[PDB]
């Protein structure tokens, strides 16, 4: 009444509200997803990490305050921003900004999952994921932001969102963790973004890399990335729930194995050579052979704990795994040839492996010294690093029949005359257009779905144009307007300018004109 | 001893720090330290909000404002681009122009909501210890608040879900952040209403905080018939993401939601002795004004005044406003039948009181939105249309 | 041969001059439909403006759209295609078209051609998006039936490519 | 020892690794009963490693292996790993819910969930296994 | 080149780090890593609050609980010790026993108040944008709220300054923290009342937010005569720091303060359509319940039940309660004359409604305080004493 | 009135409250210090760093989070 | 400028040379100084303020400013006064930055310090004792 009440101190905890979330939905005829999907099975699942908006904000803010305290107070007072080995500081221009677009696309992919989810709890869980991928976008931006302020080379850290557009490696990044997530079946995002993307590849891409950062003097990246991944366990858990829905229904489970294999090949095709190249060639101190990193995280732990366990319920080991494992061993060395040869199209400063590096490559990849090492040493002899040499190795490749091709599907470069990873060139003409495909899995995708794969490559856009003109037009210069952002060495002297590139007279060919 | 090597830290290991110091040049290799210095600042200086947000979306030059080139690497079956101009009727010279006036990137947004999260629980622990619920009007608490404020959570929940396709389809980074933060604030509103109901159940024996009665009221009571029809259309009837944002926040929620939340439950709480509900409506109303700030920038500053497509865009905005204002007037006309259930208070729940409330809601709306896109509106005509549903 | 600069070149300039001369909705509709048939999708008629057609198509869309708001009553913006057809009839016609497709090759060309003909601003955005979604659902399901069942050699024949090179 | 980061084929180097890596039986995945837990180093996590995981946790699950990976702790075990935030709160002397525990729980290979004050990563396939 | 040496960091400089690594032992020299492990924990395990707070005060063994020995190094002229037993009448076996149940050391305290500080300004920016002030009763706003809520800030302000000698004289660390945190909350309350008035001034042309009228009312209006008399006595009339804390928070503020803040201004705000004041009283009431938890622990758990001095301390607490309850009853009797100026609302401002309000305040106080020290009190008698001041 | 009001977004900054702090004291006979002192001079000075309780807490909490982030994380 | 250096004057001497100056008869009483000392603890925001405000416009207006690196903090000494406008620092940093936010890393002051609007100022003036030399 007006006098008597229980005055015990009580609140309402997040799980008390979360218990009622599933009832927040109501039935009406139009209450269905707007996106095309093959999966129409029952998906009224339960959230494994109960959150509400207020508790979501409290958790992430608590993570942030510690992260930014470490960054803006402690590490800044130590001058830690300029204690990074230049090779690694250069690598973080690529890793952080490229991952940033993966995070940014993951916002959109998670919104598709949000839209295709039918249960209110899953709609609630996917919104939290959408929020997290915004957080990760700004975390990746913040690393390069911080590097721009405190590292000895801000160029490239400070403008990648436009200077990435110059080079070929960025094209493949727009598919591997981007277009590959958001441009297709919405419910399938639980398979490609989550079961493959988050549960398999974020672990080496975001966790394992922090140990390479530490080894090379970078304590900025571990501070941020290790906070990024704390959000990932909700994301994996989100995807796993939907995969159980697909497996439990025979009509939808008939699509799962094909979608799993395409997702795995799509992502490994780029992630495996590019991250291996960034780890081993973009570092001074190496933590372990990339192929052992791959074996530990991809093949044994994700392959065993997720896909092997799900084999009890009809999920098959991806048919492309053997080809993938071959990529794990050699593809990043193949990629290094392309990357070093076309260095003026990037936004990072590269370093040819020194004598200690070469011994490490050869001990851990027997055969490397005779194939890759002899090429790198010849390029050095020819003046690879010297701005007065007029030597850029891409011309050298062409003059010796080592043509570079771009896969129409994955955008990954391919040098068939030098590659030891998985690949063989297929050139088809269709309706007056030539196309180059490089493996059995991507060729099937293009043959079946040509309208999904119309991506212009660098040779088609740059054909007949001189190299320094493309770079200048794309703003690949430092603030003086002449010195290249990209460099073939990591020293502070003898930096290349547009004029130095011009002296080489490099003009882009049509690699498929010969067919 | 562990099986793997204990990696030495380059920052602190003397041998590796010495190697790093020998490799690091003794001078900076460029003096441009402003992260993404080329962004066009909206304000007098480039903001950290802009640096972290702007051009994160990798749009090519055939989506207005993009700096990239070429087609997407992978598209939908059939050919739908990853992002494309087909996603909305509105046009602009640069989709990146939008700026949230609150400059919310992720961190300031969760930082602010964390404060509200923790203070809320401290307030509830003290409010229960205070016994202040003893003076609330019981009929208001049991028959109006619990049932019809609870039913209102389904309007906030539907507006939250309307953003799902927006989060996927919209064409720039700052727009996506504006959209997703608005969605969380809406589902927060729904969760906070249910939190207040669960909290009262701890203090009032026999008070049922089940959503059963609110849900039956939302889905079947004529008082919410027009409102539910509008939310269902905004959420699931369209996919133009500008139409969703505009109809959701600038029309429906700016008129019906503002009347329900502020004019009815918040205002009448302070007429029936409700010392609890004002703490909760303070949050939803703070979120509304923050959301309005960003929504207003997208549609007024950017799209309705775009140098090339302003009038073009106002044509679509005026057509949408015509449609969804009629829907909202119908919703408000249904809603005001609830005044027949409340105790009469002069200047508050009588015809004059309700008339002045609708005059504020429609009058504020004309100033805040209608006048800014060129939409003519007779406020007294909209007030009298709603009052047709008021039982004298 | 030698490409011009990416973002400002004589091909885009010349096409913007053609577009600026469109004066009616009917005229810009036939313009945009013919352009998309000629220059977009794997079944386009010509790759002569390959690195520019997407930007050029953006500019045609912009012209048609302003012409729509200037010349058409509001009801037409919501309920009709700029061909004059009822938008809801367009949706029903093309959904039934693809559901009657006998193979993935028939279904794919139905979906591709629907986009060439009715991509906004021709069809109203809301009607287009749900039609394109319904079509993609059908095309996805028929393409993902026995996805690995046909050998690459057989797929190459069914697609009709001229095989120019196969590495050994 | 079978849960060590460098267990099995990871001990091999050079040609010996390549021969195992490319062996025929290793071109398909192999079901594992393990879970992997990654915890980023912090004041709170390090106290949990020393006084919970490496004591009562390893006593309950002797297959637990904890490895030092510079910025984070790498943990692998058979079956399951559990961490009770209520225990951690008594260890740290400050308020510490299960939500606060997850602030430095970085990664998971396995099915993870919270139930009350406990956090669990398990090999069990919930919704598929009985 | 600067004149002084640029010092090398031992953490990062290779040579100094290598020298330090050589000198650091390869094993810990002790296993006890719990800071001040010897503190007796109040709860299941030692809390960080206790570790950081307890035994900071360096008391000797002749001040009950002290771990040190000997006389102070320097004393007042005459011989008054730095801290001494002469500072209070109450006695205990250990002055360190007190524990704030919120476990507030400095960091969680300012962390929480920072949340309220930033959220308050977001709420005001939004409230002004909402225009919600439009439906407040003008007479309440101008004649009751502005003037008499304004005058109430002087009660809060006087209670704040009462803690000044407490902060110097009290005999342990956890008590000192409790007292100081309670003092800031009181001056916060006074400042928050002035903030609300300054806020309304920006919204209502002619509304005067100057303190001249509130100060005149506090110092000369009979409505606050008994309240001001009590506050002046508690603040400047005594120096026994336990008497100050007891009379201040556990008698005067728990009776008069709770009636004015909660039963009058907060409750009636929700009768006269005031949607602004509840946001501000929500903070003062939260602060009151937090302070009460700490004040309750000191005087009830520690002092009224000290194993050796419990009955001894209850003798003084009962004598103080007799005196200051009479002071507060007189304050309340003066104060209820304010109801003669408000519009009558059945069950809130009539005699019946004011009676039930006084029954809540005196009834809650009997349970929260009187019953815990054995102080006999007739609630109905205290209600009738105050109702003698009510103009029927 | 009931319809018209300035809805410009405003708050109250700490110096706007601080301006009125001096007026919070009132005069009475016992309003003097409790402690022995030789100094009985006029001392109606003004503060150089205007602060109120809400702003005091915000300033110090901000310092704390940076400090405790550095310590407990980095 | 040199006279405001941390190791100016007698601080250059070592051994017996320092002792003889330290114990000289004239140095047994304090000597009035017109200087102020400002300590700023190193942080992201402070290091930006040192480089682009104090070391440029600040030293331009007051060329007697000396800034020394003391590992964990910046040591600044100058004749007359030192001022830092929090508005200028907020423009440079691109985030909210009131004068209250600037004080978060203002570690120490030797002189008369105060905030006035958006500007922090430490000055040799003895406010309340020194008489204003102008009626303006
Ligand atoms: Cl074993
Ligand atoms: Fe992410
Ligand atoms: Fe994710």
């Amino acid at each position: 009444d007006a006098l008597k009440v229980n005055r015990a101190p009580v609140g309402v905890e997040p799980q008390e509200v979360h218990k009622w979330l599933q009832s927040f939905n109501w039935d009406f005829k139009e209450n269905r997803t707007k996106y095309p999907t093959k999966y129409h099975m029952a998906n009224e699942t339960k959230e494994q990490f109960k959150v509400i908006a207020k508790e979501y904000a409290r958790m992430e803010a608590a993570k942030d305050e510690r992260q930014f305290g470490t960054l803006l107070d402690g590490l800044t007072r130590l001058g830690a921003g300029n204690k990074v080995h230049p090779r690694w500081g250069e690598t973080m221009k690529v890793i952080s900004n490229f991952l940033e677009v993966g995070e940014y696309n993951a916002i959109a992919a998670s919104a598709m999952l949000w839209d295709s989810a039918t249960a209110a709890e899953q709609k609630n869980g996917y919104l939290a994921q959408v929020l997290d991928e915004i957080r990760h976008t700004h975390q990746c931006a913040f690393i390069n932001h911080y590097y721009s302020k405190h590292y000895h080379d801000p160029a490239g850290h400070n403008d990648a969102r436009r200077t990435r557009a110059i080079g070929p490696l960025w094209k493949g990044m727009k598919r591997v963790f981007a277009d590959g997530f958001i441009s297709g079946d919405a419910v399938e995002c639980s398979v490609n973004l989550q079961l493959v993307g988050e549960a398999c590849f974020t672990n080496p891409l975001i966790v394992a890399v922090t140990e390479w950062a530490s080894a090379n003097g970078d304590e900025i990246t571990p501070t941020v990335f290790l906070s990024v991944e704390t959000d990932e366990l909700r994301h994996m858990a989100n995807g796993y729930q939907t995969v159980v829905s697909i497996a439990n229904d025979p009509a939808s489970a008939k699509f799962l194995n094909t979608d799993l294999n395409n997702a795995f090949w799509t992502q490994q095709k780029y992630f495996t050579p590019v991250l291996g190249y960034l780890f081993e060639y973009g570092s001074k101190f190496k933590v372990e052979p990339w192929v052992k990193t791959w074996n530990r995280w991809v093949y044994e732990d994700w392959g065993g704990i997720w896909i092997g366990r799900l084999g009890k319920y009809g999920v098959e080991s991806p048919a492309s795994l053997r080809d993938a494992k071959r990529d794990a061993y050699w593809a990043h060395h193949d990629l290094a040839l392309a990357a070093y040869a076309m260095w003026p199209l990037g936004f990072a400063r590269l370093a040819l492996p020194d004598e200690e590096d070469q011994a490490w490559f050869e001990a851990n990849y027997p055969g490397w010294a005779d194939h890759y090492g002899k090429i790198f040493n010849e390029w050095k002899k020819l003046g690879y690093e010297d701005p007065k040499s007029g030597f850029i190795p891409y011309q050298w490749l062409l003059a010796n029949g080592h043509d570079v091709y771009i896969d129409r599907v994955s955008q990954v470069p391919f040098i068939p005359s030098l590659a030891k990873g998985t690949g063989s060139l297929r050139v088809h003409e269709f309706n007056g257009k030539k196309h180059s495909l490089t493996d059995d899995w991507g060729e099937r995708q293009w043959l079946i779905e040509p309208e999904r794969y119309e991506c212009h490559n660098v040779f088609e856009q740059y054909e007949g144009r001189e190299l320094s003109e493309v770079i200048a037009e794309g703003h690949g210069v430092r603030s003086d307007g002449k010195t290249l952002i990209a460099q073939p060495h990591t020293r502070g002297d003898n930096l290349w300018t547009l004029e130095d590139i011009k002296r080489a007279g490099c003009v882009f060919p049509d690699p498929l004109a010969k067919f | 001893p562990q099986s793997s090597q204990v990696t030495k830290r380059g920052l602190t290991d003397p041998e590796r720090a010495a190697i790093i110091a020998a490799a690091v040049p003794d001078h900076a290799l460029d003096t441009q330290r402003k992260y993404h210095y080329f962004i066009q600042p909206r304000w007098k200086r480039l903001s950290e909000y802009e640096q972290l947000s702007c051009y994160a979306q990798p749009n090519p030059d055939w989506i207005a404002g993009g700096l990239d080139w070429g087609d997407w690497t992978q598209k939908f079956h059939g050919g739908r681009p990853s992002w494309g101009n087909e996603s909305t009727e509105l046009r602009t010279t640069d989709w990146y122009r939008h700026r949230d006036p609150a400059r919310r990137w992720h961190h300031p947004y969760v930082k602010d909501k964390s404060e509200e999260a923790r203070y809320t629980q401290r307030f509830l622990a003290a409010y229960s210890s205070e016994g202040s619920i003893r003076t609330i009007d019981p009929y208001w608490r049991d028959e109006i608040l619990n049932k019809y404020f609870g039913a209102l959570l389904y309007s906030e929940y539907g507006l939250f879900n309307a953003h799902s396709s927006v989060g996927r389809d919209c064409l720039s980074d700052t727009i996506r952040q504006t959209a997703v933060f608005a969605a969380l604030d809406k589902v927060d509103n729904a969760q906070m209403i249910q939190m207040e109901r669960l909290f009262i159940a701890k203090l009032v024996p026999g008070f049922d905080a089940s959503t059963d009665v609110p849900k039956k009221i939302w889905t079947t009571d004529p008082i919410y018939s027009g409102a539910r029809a509008t939310v269902q259309e905004i959420w699931q009837g369209v996919q133009d993401w500008n139409e969703i944002l505009w109809a959701g926040h600038a029309v429906y929620d700016a008129t019906f939601g503002q009347f329900a939340r502020r004019e009815f439950f918040q205002r009448l709480a302070t007429v029936y002795g409700d010392t609890l509900t004002p703490f909760f409506t303070a949050q939803s109303q703070t979120y509304f004004q923050t959301t309005r700030g960003a929504i207003d920038d997208l549609f007024v500053y950017c799209l309705a005044n775009d140098s090339e497509f302003g009038a073009h865009n106002r044509t679509f905005l005026n057509a949408w406003t015509e449609h969804y204002l009629a829907s909202s007037v119908a919703a408000l006309k249904d809603f005001v039948g609830l005044y027949a259930k409340v105790e009469k208070v002069a200047g508050a729940t009588d015809r004059a009181g309700v008339s002045e409330a609708l005059q504020r809601v429609f009058g504020d709306w004309k100033i805040d939105y209608a006048d800014k896109i060129g939409f003519r509106v007779d406020v007294d005509q909209k007030v009298d249309a709603v009052l047709a549903g008021y039982k004298n | 041969a030698k490409r011009e600069p990416i973002h400002d070149n004589s091909i885009r300039t010349e096409w913007e001059a053609k577009i600026a001369k469109l004066t009616s909705v009917d005229q810009a509709t036939k313009f945009i439909q013919d352009f998309r048939l000629a220059y977009t999708s794997p079944f386009r008629k010509s790759y002569d403006i390959d690195v520019d057609y997407q930007y050029i198509e953006r500019k045609i869309e912009e012209k048609l759209s302003v012409l729509k708001t200037e010349k058409l009553p509001v009801a037409d913006l919501i309920t009709k295609a700029t061909t004059g057809e009822d938008a809801a009839a367009v949706e029903a016609t093309w959904i039934a078209k693809i559901k009657a497709a006998k193979s993935k090759y028939e279904a794919e060309r139905i979906h591709i051609e629907f986009r060439q003909l009715y991509k906004p601003p021709v069809l109203p955005v809301n009607v287009f998006l749900r039609t394109d979604a319904a079509l993609g659902t059908v095309l996805m399901e028929i393409r993902n039936t026995d996805y690995y069942g046909t050998p690459l050699e057989g797929l190459r024949k069914e697609r009709g490519v001229k095989v120019l090179h196969l590495q050994a | 020892a079978h849960n060590a980061y460098n267990a099995g084929i990871m001990q091999c180097t050079g040609k010996a690794f390549a021969d195992e890596f490319f062996a025929e039986e290793n071109q398909v995945v192999h079901e594992s009963n393990a879970v992997v837990l990654v915890l980023m180093k912090s004041d709170e996590i390090d106290a949990i490693i020393e006084d919970i995981v490496l004591k009562g946790g390893k006593a309950k699950n002797p297959s637990i292996v904890v490895e030092d990976k510079a910025g984070f702790w790498w943990i692998k075990a058979d079956g399951a790993i559990e961490i009770d935030a209520a225990e951690a709160g008594e260890l740290l002397g400050k308020p510490f819910s299960v939500y606060d525990l997850l602030i430095n729980v970085s990664s998971t290979v396995g099915r993870a969930y919270t139930l009350g004050t406990k956090f669990t990563i398990t090999s069990e396939l919930m919704g598929l296994d009985r």
